[PDB]
C-alpha cells in the first residue's frame, strides 16, 4: 500500500536494521556449519576393501548404490527427523497452483 | 532420541506461524485489513489507524528478531561445542573424563 | 507490619515457582559423589565403583 | 542506494523486490436499478416522538448520499464508523433510517456509549454504532407559540433500555413501595411527559429533528450499493479490483472452492480475503497476489569492475520477467555457468559460488 | 379449548447444537469463536405432548424426531394475548408466515399492526434441529435436517433468515396440528475445526473440563 | 477490570509469547540443576570406618 | 566469597521490584489507576487512557522478559561450565593447567 | 474496587484519608460514615495447571 | 507447589515422569510420588 509505505518512511531505520540482523544470523549459520564440518583439508576416500581387523564398518561408511551418498545410520537419522521446509525452488509455482 | 534437532524445526515453524498470525490483530484500530480501512475512512481519519497497525506490526517484528538473535547465540554455542568435540574426540584420543 | 515486597509482587501477579530438586536431594547427590570419590577414586565415573 | 554509499565491496547484497504491477482496474457491483427513498425520510412533515421513534429499512436500491444536503438544511453529518465523503463508494448490506425529534441539549446523549435520560429510557445506540447521525434545527416546524405538546418522552423505567429497543408500552410507574394499581397519584408517576417547545426559548431547548442512518456493514449479500458503475470481469491477470466495496490488487482465477450458498467471502489465517463470490454472475474466484520475490545483486568490488549479476530468489526462470542459470536458490542472470569447480568466493545458494574470472566476466560454479 | 397437555423428562444433549458462527468460508483451519452455543453434555428437556408457557433464556435449541407436518410453528414474546408484540411464526403449506403483529389465538390451531413477512417454509428416521436467538434487535434462526434419540454424531447448523424485530422476548411456545426436545444456549467459547470442504466436523467446548481447557 | 481485558485481547498474542518464554526459562533452570548434580548413577555412602 | 550467588539473588529481586514499581507510572495517561480512570471518564475516553496504560505495561513486561532471557543464557553457560568441572575434576584427575 | 475488607491497626494521622502500596494502589481506606480504618486485600486467586 | 486434585499419592519412589515441584512427580489411574 502506497499510503502505508509513505507512513513507514517516517519511522526510521528499524525496517533496515532488522534485515541487517537477520542477514547476520543467516551468514552465521553457514559459518557454524563450515566450522563444524569443514575441518579436514583433503577429501580422503576409503579403500575398496572392508576388512579392518574384523571390524564391520559397512553401517557407517557410505553406500555407493544410493543416489544420495549417505550411510545406513545417516539415512535413519534423516528419516527420523521430519523437516517442515523441504522445498526452496518453485515455491511460488506451488503456491499459484489451485489447492 | 532426536529431540534437539526436532526442537530447532519446531521453534522456527512456530515462530513463523506466530509472526504470520500477528497480522490478524487489530492493535486498537477499527480493522485489521488495511484496504478495508482505506476504503472505509478518509485520509485524515485513516492516518491514525494505519499508524497504530504499523506500530503493532513493527513491535511484533522486533520481538521476532530478538527471539531469533537469542536462539542464534544458543545455536552458536552448541556449534562451538560440536566443533570442539569433532576436533578432540574424532581427530585424537581424549583423556578428559566423561 | 505494613506491606512487603513479596506480598506486593504476589498480589500483582508475579509468582516464584519452587525448584524441582530440593536442597535435601542436592545434598544427597553431593554426598553420593563425595563418598564415591573417597572410596573409589575415579573408577566409579568410568564404570562400577 | 541501498548501502547509502558510493563504494560497493565484493559480495552479494539484497537490494529490493520486483513486483508485477496491476494492468487494469476492475469495479464490480450488483446490477440493481432502484433509487433509495431518502426523500421520504428527510423531507417529511411530522416526525414521530422519541419514545416511538420511526425505523424504516432501506434496501434493494442505489444509494446516493450527496442529495441529503439538498434534502435537509443540516450543517454536517456525524459519522462514527465511516466517513461521509467516502459513503458513495462502498456497498452496504442493509441500512436503517431511525427518525425522531429531541431538543438541543440532548443530541450528545444519542451517541455510542453515552448515557442520560434519552439514552437510558428513550433511544439507546449500540457501542459499535457504524453509521451516521444527522440533526438539524426545526424551530419553524416543531415549535408552537402556545407550546407544542405533541412530542413526548420517557422519564421513568424499572431498568435501563437495551440498544435498539422501542418501549411503546404506556403503564404507570410505581415509584413507591405500595402498588399503584394502574392509578396515577402520589408515588405513581406517568412516565411520558411533553416537550415544551416555544420560539422564545434558547438554543438548548429548541426542537431538533434527528435521522440516524445505521449501516449493516457486513459480509452478507449486499443490496444497498453506491452509484459506481460496474465494469467487466478479467481473469488470469494482475488487476486492481473493487468487489462490493472491497478493494485489493491481485490475480483472479477460477476456483472449485465449495462455498455454502449463504457464504460470500473466504478468509485466510492472516484475516485476509482469499476467495470472493462475484455478485453479478454467481461465480467463485480465488485471489492470488501478483508475482513477486527477492532481488540480490552479486558484484565484485567497484575498484575492480562495474558489472553485476542479479539473483531472483525462489523464482523459476521460465517465469523470470516482471546468460541465464537456474539454481536451487532462484534464477541467476548475468553469470556464466562453468563446469569446473573452484573455491568459494561469493556464496549464492545450495553449493553455488560466483566470482570474477576469465575477457573478464562473472562466473558461477 | 385446552385439549393439549404434555409431560416432561430429562436427557443428554451430547455434542449436538453447533452452528456456523458466520457466513465466511474457512478451510482446514481451527477457529476459536465465542458466541451463544448450547453447552456440551448439557441437560435438555424432552416434552411428550398429547401446557404452560416456556421461558426463552437467551436462545432456544429445538429438536424433533417426529413425522412431517406435525408442528405448525412457534410463538415468541411476553404476554401472547394480542396485547403486546407477539412474534407468530407459522410454518405450514408452501409459505411461512412470520409476523410481529399480535393476534388472539388458542393453544391448538384449527384442523394495530400490518407487518406480514413471507418466505419459503422451513420443512422438507429423520431429525430436525433449530436454534433461535435474539441479538441486538435481530432474530437469527439456524436449522439442520439430517437422517439418523440424539445421535453421537456431529452435525452443523446453517442460518436461514435474519429478522430485525427489536422487541423484548422472554417467553415462547410451540404449535401443533407428539414429542420434542428443548435446549438452552449459553455464552461460551468454542474451538471449531474446519475440514477441506469448509464444513465444521468437530468442536471443543472450552469451559467444560480441564482437558478441553488445555485443548 | 474487564475493558482492559478486552483491549488486551484486541492486542493479540503477546502474553502467550511471554508466558511461553518464562516457562522455557524455568524448564531450562530445572535442566541445569539436574545436569550439574545428577551425574552419579547410584547413591553411594561412606563406610562406618 | 559468596558474591556471585548473592548477585544472582539480588538481580532477580531487583528485576521483580522494578517490574512492580513500573505499575505506578502514568505512561502519558491522566492516572495510573484503572478504577479511577473508569470511574472518572466515560467509555470513549477511558478506552484511550486504558490503551495507553496497556501499551506501557506491555513494553515494561517485554523488557523484563528480554532481560530474563539474556540472564538465562548467561546462567546456562555458567551451569555448563560447572557441569564440565564436575565431570572432569571431581570424577577424575585433570591435566589442564589452571 | 474489588477485594476483602479487614479491620486494621494502621495509625492514620487525622488529616489522612487513604494509604497506598508501592505501586500507588490503594490498600487502606477510611470509612466516610463511621471513621474506621479498613485494609483492602485482593480476593483469593492462583495459577491452574493441568 | 500447591494443591493436587485427582492424583492419588503412593508411598513408592519411581523415576520422574511428569514433574510438579519440590521433588514430586506424577505418572499414569494417575499417581503422584
Ligand atoms: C559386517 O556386518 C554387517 C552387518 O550388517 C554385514 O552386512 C557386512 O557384510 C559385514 N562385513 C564383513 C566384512 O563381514
Ligand atoms: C419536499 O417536498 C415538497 C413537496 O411539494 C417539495 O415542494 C420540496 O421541493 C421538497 N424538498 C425540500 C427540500 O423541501
Ligand atoms: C444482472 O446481471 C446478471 C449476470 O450478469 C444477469 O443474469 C441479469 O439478467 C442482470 N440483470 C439485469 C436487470 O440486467
Ligand atoms: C519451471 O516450471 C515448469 C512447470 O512445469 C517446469 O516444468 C520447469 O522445469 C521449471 N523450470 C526449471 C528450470 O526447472
Ligand atoms: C437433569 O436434571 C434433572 C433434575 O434437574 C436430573 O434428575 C437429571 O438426572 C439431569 N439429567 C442430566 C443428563 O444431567
Ligand atoms: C469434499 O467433497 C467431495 C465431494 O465428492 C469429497 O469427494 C471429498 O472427500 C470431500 N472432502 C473431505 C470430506 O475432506
Amino acid at each position: 500500500s502506497t499510503e502505508c509505505s509513505n507512513l513507514l518512511l517516517q519511522y526510521g531505520s528499524f525496517c533496515t536494521q532488522l534485515k541487517r540482523a537477520l542477514t547476520g544470523i543467516a551468514v552465521e549459520q553457514d559459518k557454524n556449519t563450515q566450522e563444524v564440518f569443514a575441518q579436514v583439508k583433503q577429501i580422503y576416500k576409503t579403500p575398496p576393501i572392508k576388512y579392518f581387523g574384523g571390524f564391520n564398518f559397512s553401517q557407517i561408511l557410505p553406500d555407493p548404490s544410493k543416489p544420495s551418498k549417505r550411510s545406513f545410520i545417516e539415512d535413519l537419522l534423516f528419516n527420523k527427523v521430519t523437516l517442515a521446509d523441504a522445498g526452496f525452488i518453485k515455491q511460488y509455482g506451488d503456491c499459484l497452483g489451485d489447492i | 532420541a532426536l529431540g534437539k534437532l526436532q526442537d530447532v524445526v519446531n521453534h522456527n515453524a512456530q515462530a513463523l506461524n506466530t509472526l504470520v498470525k500477528q497480522l490478524s490483530s487489530k492493535f486498537g484500530a477499527i480493522s485489521s485489513v488495511l484496504n478495508d480501512i482505506l476504503s472505509r475512512l478518509d485520509k485524515v481519519e485513516a492516518e491514525v489507524q494505519i499508524d497504530r497497525l504499523i506500530t503493532g506490526r513493527l513491535q511484533s517484528l522486533q520481538t521476532y528478531v530478538t527471539q531469533q538473535l537469542i536462539r542464534a547465540a544458543e545455536i552458536r554455542a552448541s556449534a562451538n561445542l560440536a566443533a570442539t568435540k569433532m576436533s578432540e574426540c574424532v581427530l585424537g584420543q581424549s583423556k578428559r573424563v566423561d | 507490619a505494613a506491606r512487603d515486597l513479596i506480598c506486593a509482587q504476589k498480589f500483582n501477579g508475579l509468582t516464584v515457582l519452587p525448584p524441582l530438586l530440593t536442597d535435601e536431594m542436592i545434598a544427597q547427590y553431593t554426598s553420593a559423589l563425595l563418598a564415591g570419590t573417597i572410596t573409589s577414586g575415579w573408577t566409579f565415573g568410568a564404570g562400577a565403583a | 542506494c541501498t548501502l547509502k554509499s558510493f563504494t560497493v565491496e565484493k559480495g552479494i547484497y539484497q537490494t529490493s523486490n520486483f513486483r508485477v504491477q496491476p494492468t487494469e482496474s476492475i469495479v464490480r457491483f450488483p446490477n440493481i436499478t432502484n433509487l433509495c427513498p431518502f426523500d421520504e425520510v428527510f423531507n417529511a412533515t411530522r416526525f414521530a416522538s422519541v419514545y416511538a421513534w420511526n425505523r424504516k429499512r432501506i434496501s434493494n436500491c442505489v444509494a446516493d448520499y450527496s442529495v441529503l444536503y439538498n434534502f435537509a438544511p443540516f450543517f454536517a453529518f456525524k459519522c462514527y464508523g465511516v466517513s461521509p465523503t467516502k459513503l458513495n463508494d462502498l456497498c452496504f448490506t442493509n441500512v436503517y433510517a431511525d427518525s425522531f425529534v429531541i431538543r438541543g441539549n440532548e443530541v450528545s446523549q444519542i451517541a455510542p456509549g453515552q448515557t442520560g435520560n434519552i439514552a437510558d429510557y428513550n433511544y439507546k445506540l449500540p457501542d459499535d454504532f457504524t453509521g451516521c447521525v444527522i440533526a438539524w434545527n426545526s424551530n419553524k416546524l416543531d415549535s408552537k407559540v402556545g407550546g407544542n405538546y405533541n412530542y413526548l418522552y420517557r422519564l421513568f423505567r424499572k431498568s435501563n433500555l437495551k440498544p435498539f429497543e422501542r418501549d411503546i408500552s404506556t403503564e404507570i410507574y410505581q415509584a413507591g413501595n405500595k402498588p399503584c394499581n394502574g392509578v396515577a397519584g402520589f408515588n405513581c408517576y406517568f412516565p411520558l411527559r411533553s416537550y415544551g417547545f416555544r420560539p422564545t426559548y434558547g438554543v438548548g431547548h429548541q426542537p431538533y429533528r434527528v435521522v440516524v442512518l445505521s449501516f449493516e456493514l457486513l459480509h452478507a449479500p449486499a443490496t444497498v450499493c453506491g452509484p459506481k458503475k460496474s465494469t467487466n470481469l478479467v481473469k488470469n491477470k494482475c488487476v486492481n479490483f473493487n468487489f462490493n466495496g472491497l478493494t485489493g490488487t491481485g490475480v483472479l482465477t477460477e476456483s472449485n472452492k465449495k462455498f455454502l450458498p449463504f457464504q460470500q467471502f473466504g478468509r485466510d489465517i492472516a484475516d485476509t480475503t482469499d476467495a470472493v463470490r462475484d455478485p453479478q454472475t454467481l461465480e467463485i474466484l480465488d485471489i492470488t497476489p501478483c508475482s513477486f520475490g527477492g532481488v540480490s545483486v552479486i558484484t565484485p568490488g567497484t575498484n575492480t569492475s562495474n558489472q553485476v549479476a542479479v539473483l531472483y530468489q525462489g523464482v523459476n526462470c521460465t517465469e523470470v520477467p516482471v546468460n541465464v542459470f537456474q539454481t536451487r536458490a532462484g534464477c541467476l542472470i548475468g553469470a556464466e555457468y562453468v563446469n569446473n569447480s573452484y573455491e568459494c568466493d561469493i556464496p549464492i545458494g545450495a553449493g553455488i559460488c560466483a566470482s570474477y574470472q576469465t575477457s573478464q566476466s562473472i562466473i558461477a560454479y | 379449548v385446552n385439549l393439549i397437555t404434555r409431560t416432561q423428562s430429562y436427557t443428554n444433549s451430547f455434542t449436538r447444537g453447533v452452528y456456523y458462527p458466520d457466513k465466511v468460508f474457512r478451510s482446514s483451519v481451527l477457529h476459536s469463536t465465542q458466541d451463544l452455543f448450547l453447552p456440551f453434555f448439557s441437560n435438555v428437556t424432552w416434552f411428550h405432548a398429547i401446557n404452560p408457557v416456556l421461558p426463552f433464556n437467551d436462545g432456544v435449541y429445538f429438536a424433533s424426531t417426529e413425522k412431517s407436518n406435525i408442528i405448525r410453528g412457534w410463538i415468541f414474546g411476553t404476554t401472547l394475548d394480542s396485547k403486546t408484540q407477539s412474534l407468530l411464526i407459522v410454518n405450514n403449506a408452501t409459505n411461512v408466515v412470520i409476523k410481529v403483529c399480535e393476534f388472539q389465538f388458542c393453544n391448538d390451531p384449527f384442523l394495530n399492526c400490518t407487518f406480514e413477512y413471507v418466505s419459503q417454509p422451513f420443512l422438507m428416521k429423520n431429525l430436525r434441529e433449530f436454534v433461535f436467538k435474539n441479538i441486538d434487535g435481530y432474530f437469527k434462526i439456524y436449522s439442520k435436517h439430517t437422517p439418523i434419540d440424539l445421535p453421537q454424531g456431529f452435525s452443523a447448523l446453517e442460518p436461514l433468515v435474519d429478522l430485525p424485530i427489536g422487541i423484548n422476548i422472554t417467553r415462547f411456545q410451540t404449535l401443533l396440528a407428539a414429542a420434542y426436545y428443548v435446549g438452552y444456549l449459553q455464552p461460551r467459547t468454542f474451538l471449531l475445526k474446519y475440514n477441506e470442504n469448509g464444513t465444521i466436523t468437530d468442536a471443543v467446548d472450552c469451559a467444560l473440563d480441564p482437558l478441553s481447557e488445555t485443548k
